[PDB]
RNA sequence: ACCUUACCUGGCCUUGACAUGCUGAGAACUUUCCAGAGAUGGAUUGGUGCCUUCGGGAACUCAGACACAGGUGCUGCAUGGCUGUCGUCAGCUCGUGUCGUGAGAUGUUGGGUUAAGUCCCGUAACGAGCGCAACCCUUGUCCUUAGUUACCAGCACCUCGGGUGGGCACUCUAAGGAGACUGCCGGUGACAAACCGGAGGAAGGUGGGGAUGACGUCAAGUCAUCAUGGCCCUUACGGCCAGGGCUACACACGUGCUACAAUGGUCGGUACAAAGGGUUGCCAAGCCGCGAGGUGGAGCUAAUCCCAUAAAACCGAUCGUAGUCCGGAUCGCAGUCUGCAACUCGACUGCGUGAAGUCGGAAUCGCUAGUAAUCGUGAAUCAGAAUGUCACGGUGAAUACGUU
């Protein structure tokens, strides 16, 4: 059958949300609209850079967006020439004023975003897809990460008939909500149509 | 159910009368969760069984459920190719119940003003056996003798 | 129906078209699209060609016909029958 | 939800706010009890002056993300078919899964 | 005599804030009584999930609003007036009323 | 002096206090029978109290929410079971081989997607 | 109802309602008029703008030109994502070892036991993973902190309204904890797993309900929410506007509401809920209407004001089983309200008319305890429109010997 999404089941439990505010009977669907707008359109300008989680504040009539890459110095270029250009044009769509924390972070291969970008750019690559599944899976696994599974389904290769391949190693417990399980879907365009890549990596339990 | 594992709930709430048999009339004649209704309704029946009968309407009560209770059940089993019917005695718990439903069930098709009278009625008619309800339980007692062949 | 607050509705061109409409008498049949609006005794006699979904049905309007919209002398819906 | 049809209810939207003024006047007049049946039929014809296109029961509000015409939630500005993606998300503030 | 009300999504950033702001006013030499917990609004959504016809699949969707209510006994000092940039951080909405 | 209690059923909240008396009963400043119209509360409520031969020996001070007659009335039951309890402890036994201080935990069972009611469904054509 | 809208009739446009790239003219705005069902076309006082390398330049409106833009057009049997179903059933697999020429098999069979591939014991298998269980939410007991707008045990005042002063007793509200773990006793049990009892305890045997849906199956559903490989039209399968239809009607089927009455229909006063929504909003008091409503303007960003009077239930009076003091369909006349506009085609109100229906064939359905049955209340969508969906409480049963 089908299954619950691992991220949102966890809300609240262990896993975070991604906009921290509060706003009333009117301002509230004009600050989700502005969230959603400035993630998109964030994701979409720095798609250069691995940019995976992008958080949100509000206070009193202001705005702060955090940026977790792995590629910092692209953003941060010469001494901020950069990040100033992203600040003004914020500004421009969010009626409030904005503010920018670029985050860095380390181990790459153990966030599911970044796995999944890298995969799905691949098969946009014409690359044999269990070559991919098999170094994503080994370039987690020799640090941590005890569990990994990576699921890929379209028409793999060339083939007009659609199917589904995944691979896993260690334990990834679906069923535990103590467990964080950190999950995460891209789309592959190529010129046989698309490719979706799912990834689900378990990091440890959470205990008190 | 497979598992009996089911137990019974025990239901004791008798208002004035400190009674048992009378709670599950209650229940019986209870309809739609109507608890009030019937509690007026069957103690104008009981008022009306009071002043026309001499004694305790209790008794009378209990004597009348004595002359409806039915000794014996026929039930159909089919033996693989024939409808047949099998006589069994009944289960002393289930000729209360018994009882209870057939004197219900009957005192409902009377048709006079109203069923508090129609209770009172088959309560008195069945106290010796002239009403429906003991013809009913004289004939499923005489279909057993009409089966007694198969019983085993 | 419509309150007492607001006696009549009419269609403001169709208005002027029959007002101006009443200096002759009637000499044409006047073409209307509105079935909303509300017909008073003013322009009793007078033949309106209201539009019915694919054609404008002319109706002659009498005296016995105040209280009765424009659409209503005009049916959209065939039905021939079934056989 | 093709985007002349989003393009034409967004154009409906700033007409309706765009006099936001006389409909009130207007219609504040004629339901003034003591305002004379000369300013009674005058509201009439002012009000059917201006364009249909004007009135707020005209303005079918729809997704700002895909303009869905049906399954909206105006707490929020998404779908039916959008809410729960970004919710899944944790975009959406304070929403989880309720049980009780 | 000043109220504070405090409106938050979850309780673990308004229980903080409260928290803090006792603290504070305890410490300036302020008197305040114990902080009030008001009934928490509960929003209640059931969206369909599937994008064409499968009416008995739902999914339930709750918002919890908590409220808090403290008050400040002798106001002697309104150092409250320079803290709401770290009384109020991400998601607690922070009223006084009464100065 | 005095002793207190507290009793609830189905969404029915009641809080007793008990003195000295002879079983006056005030159902919120009003007469039990005022109150009880033509049921079997006063029975209900009178069954601990008259399980222990003190109904002339105390006199009652209640106030009830929520709930209706036969949840107030089990409230009641509860609550100055729970009082008498509070009084007399030896008699904890009795009322436990009576089970009147344990609590009636049945509550109404919400509704559920696909149901109409918490449990009916629809009529299910398999043709 | 118009819109929604994707269809029909008719009218009206061609780089276009929308994006970028070239050229020219200039502000947007406000222009209070005319023709036109309307898109549209023609007058229309007013201002010539912002910043200036003072040269110029950005933005906005219109005209032309191509590359284009556009499609709810086809293919779910080319796809992603999402969903149903077997089924919340207890299963589905892998590494190493061993057996067989091999497909394969053992593990995972067997004796018990459990809701469970749950557990124990044996045992060429030894271990592991996804499932089961647990961590999450809620409900039932108690404790700590908390006392306004919530509460009122004691004290006093009281105009007898926690109304007032006042208190931190209580209820309650919401955070953190304790508690239930076969824990103790008896018996059975291969002196194992476990089962059947008992005490205590608010709760006893996963306490009650929820969320949680393994490997896969049905080329299952969706190209019309979205995205996307192909194919297709470009004066049209692209756009705009008026009306009409989706609410049609010799019939058939599914899911519902109301009844066929006396455990009822009317009349009078009468007691007790939970949950929730409200500053482009709720809309009180008063006054005028039999009535749906209208004026009015209070209080409220709300445990503070409003929606808002629960109903079935109980007591007394009447009807007397009659197609009726049942039942309300249908219809005639006159009205209220939102809406530009209630004919097609809205919801309610007043008077009058008053049908089928006497408990329903073959056949067929739901339900095991706050369950069925029955009674009312609220929210979403929404100007208006619920017998539908989701949600909350009141009263409150019968039955289960058994697995052919
Ligand atoms: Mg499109
Ligand atoms: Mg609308
Ligand atoms: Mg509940
Ligand atoms: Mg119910
Ligand atoms: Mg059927
Ligand atoms: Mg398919
Ligand atoms: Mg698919
Ligand atoms: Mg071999
Ligand atoms: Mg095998
Ligand atoms: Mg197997
Ligand atoms: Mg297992
Ligand atoms: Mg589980
Ligand atoms: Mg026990
Ligand atoms: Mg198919
Ligand atoms: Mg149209
Ligand atoms: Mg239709
Ligand atoms: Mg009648």
């Amino acid at each position: 059958g089908q299954k619950v999404h691992p991220n949102g089941i966890r809300l609240g439990i262990v896993k975070e949300h991604t906009s921290v505010w509060y706003a009333d009977r009117k301002n509230y669907a004009d600050y989700l609209f502005a969230d959603l707008k400035v993630r998109e359109y964030l994701q979409d300008k720095l798609k250069s850079a691995s940019v995976s989680r992008i958080d949100i504040h509000r206070p009193a009539q202001t705005a702060r967006i955090t940026i977790h890459t792995a590629r910092p110095g692209i953003v941060i270029g010469k001494k901020g020439e950069d990040v100033e250009k992203l600040r003004q044009d914020l500004t421009k769509q969010m009626g409030v004023p904005v503010h920018i924390n670029i985050e860095e972070i380390r181990k790459p291969e153990l966030d599911a975003m970044l796995v999944a970008q890298s995969v799905a750019q691949q098969l946009e690559r014409r690359v044999m897809f269990r070559r991919a599944m098999k170094r994503a899976v080994q370039n987690a696994m020799r640090i941590g990460a005890k569990g990994i599974k990576i699921q890929v389904s379209g028409r793999l290769g060339g083939a007009e008939i659609a199917r589904t391949e995944w691979y896993r190693e260690g334990r990834v417990p679906l069923h535990t909500l103590r467990a964080d399980i950190d999950y995460a879907t891209y789309e592959a365009h190529t010129t046989y149509g698309v490719i979706g890549v799912k990834v689900w990596i378990f990091k440890g339990e959470v205990i008190g | 159910p497979r598992r009996r594992v089911a137990a019974k709930r025990e239901v004791l709430a008798d208002p004035k009368y400190g009674s048992q048999i009378l709670a599950k009339f209650m229940n019986h004649v209870m309809e739609s969760g109507k608890k009030a209704v019937a509690e007026r309704i069957v103690y104008g029946a009981l008022d009306k069984v009071k002043e026309r009968g001499k004694a305790d309407p209790l008794e009378t009560f209990e004597k009348a459920l004595d002359a409806i209770a039915p000794l014996v059940e026929v039930k159909s089993r089919r033996v693989g190719g024939a409808t047949y019917q099998v006589p069994v005695e009944v289960r002393p718990s289930r000729r209360n119940a018994l009882a209870m439903r057939w004197l219900v069930d009957f005192a409902r098709k009377r048709g006079e003003k109203s069923m508090a009278l129609r209770l009172a009625g088959e309560l008195l008619d069945a106290a010796e056996g002239k009403g429906a309800a003991v013809k009913k339980r004289e004939d499923v007692h005489r279909m057993a003798e009409a089966n007694k062949a198969f019983s085993h | 129906p419509r309150s007492l607050k607001k006696g009549p509705f009419i269609d403001l061109h169709l208005l002027k078209k029959v007002e101006v409409a009443v200096e002759k008498n009637d000499r044409k049949p006047i073409k209307t699209w509105s079935r909303r609006s509300m017909i008073l005794p003013h322009m009793v006699g007078l033949t309106i060609a209201v539009h019915n979904g694919r054609q404008h049905v002319p109706v002659l309007v009498n005296e016995d016909m105040v209280g009765h919209k424009l659409g209503e002398f005009a049916a959209t819906r065939t039905y021939r029958g079934h056989a | 939800a093709k985007e002349s049809m989003k393009n034409r209810e967004l154009k409906r939207q700033l007409t309706v706010a765009k006099y936001a003024k006389k409909r009130a006047e207007l219609k504040a007049i004629i339901a003034n009890p003591n305002s004379s049946a000369e300013e009674r039929w005058n509201a009439q014809v002012a009000l059917q002056k201006q364009p249909r296109d004007a009135s707020a029961s005209r303005l079918r509000n729809r997704c700002r993300l895909t303009g869905r015409p049906h399954g909206f939630y105006r707490k929020f500005g998404l779908s039916r078919n959008k809410l729960r993606e970004a919710a899944m998300r944790g975009d959406v503030p304070g929403l989880v899964k309720a049980s009780w | 005599q000043i109220r504070i009300r405090l409106k938050a999504f979850d309780h673990r950033l308004i229980d903080q804030s409260t928290q803090e702001i006792v603290e504070t006013a305890k410490r300036t030499g302020a008197q305040v009584r114990g902080p009030i917990p008001l009934p928490t609004r509960k929003e209640r959504f059931t969206v369909l999930i599937s994008p064409h016809v499968n009416k008995d699949a739902r999914d339930q969707y709750e918002i919890r609003t908590h409220k808090r209510v403290l008050d400040i006994v002798q106001p002697t000092d309104k150092t409250v007036d320079a803290l709401m940039k770290l009384d109020l951080a991400a998601g607690v909405e922070v009223q006084i009323s009464l100065g | 002096t005095q002793n207190y209690g507290t009793g609830r059923r189905k969404t029915a909240t009641a809080r007793v206090f008990l003195r000295p008396g002879t079983g006056k009963i005030s159902i919120n400043n009003r007469g039990l029978d005022q109150f009880f119209g033509r049921e079997t509360a006063r029975m209900v409520v009178r069954q601990p109290l008259e399980l222990t031969e003190t109904v002339e020996k105390f006199d009652i001070f209640v106030t009830v929410v929520g709930g209706g007659v036969s949840g107030q009335a089990g409230a009641i039951r509860h609550g100055i079971t729970r009082a008498l309890i509070e009084y007399d402890e030896t008699l904890r036994s009795s009322l436990r081989k009576a089970g009147y201080v344990t609590r009636d935990a049945r509550e109404v069972e919400r509704k559920k997607v696909g149901l109409r009611k918490a449990r009916k469904r629809p009529q299910y054509s398999k043709r």
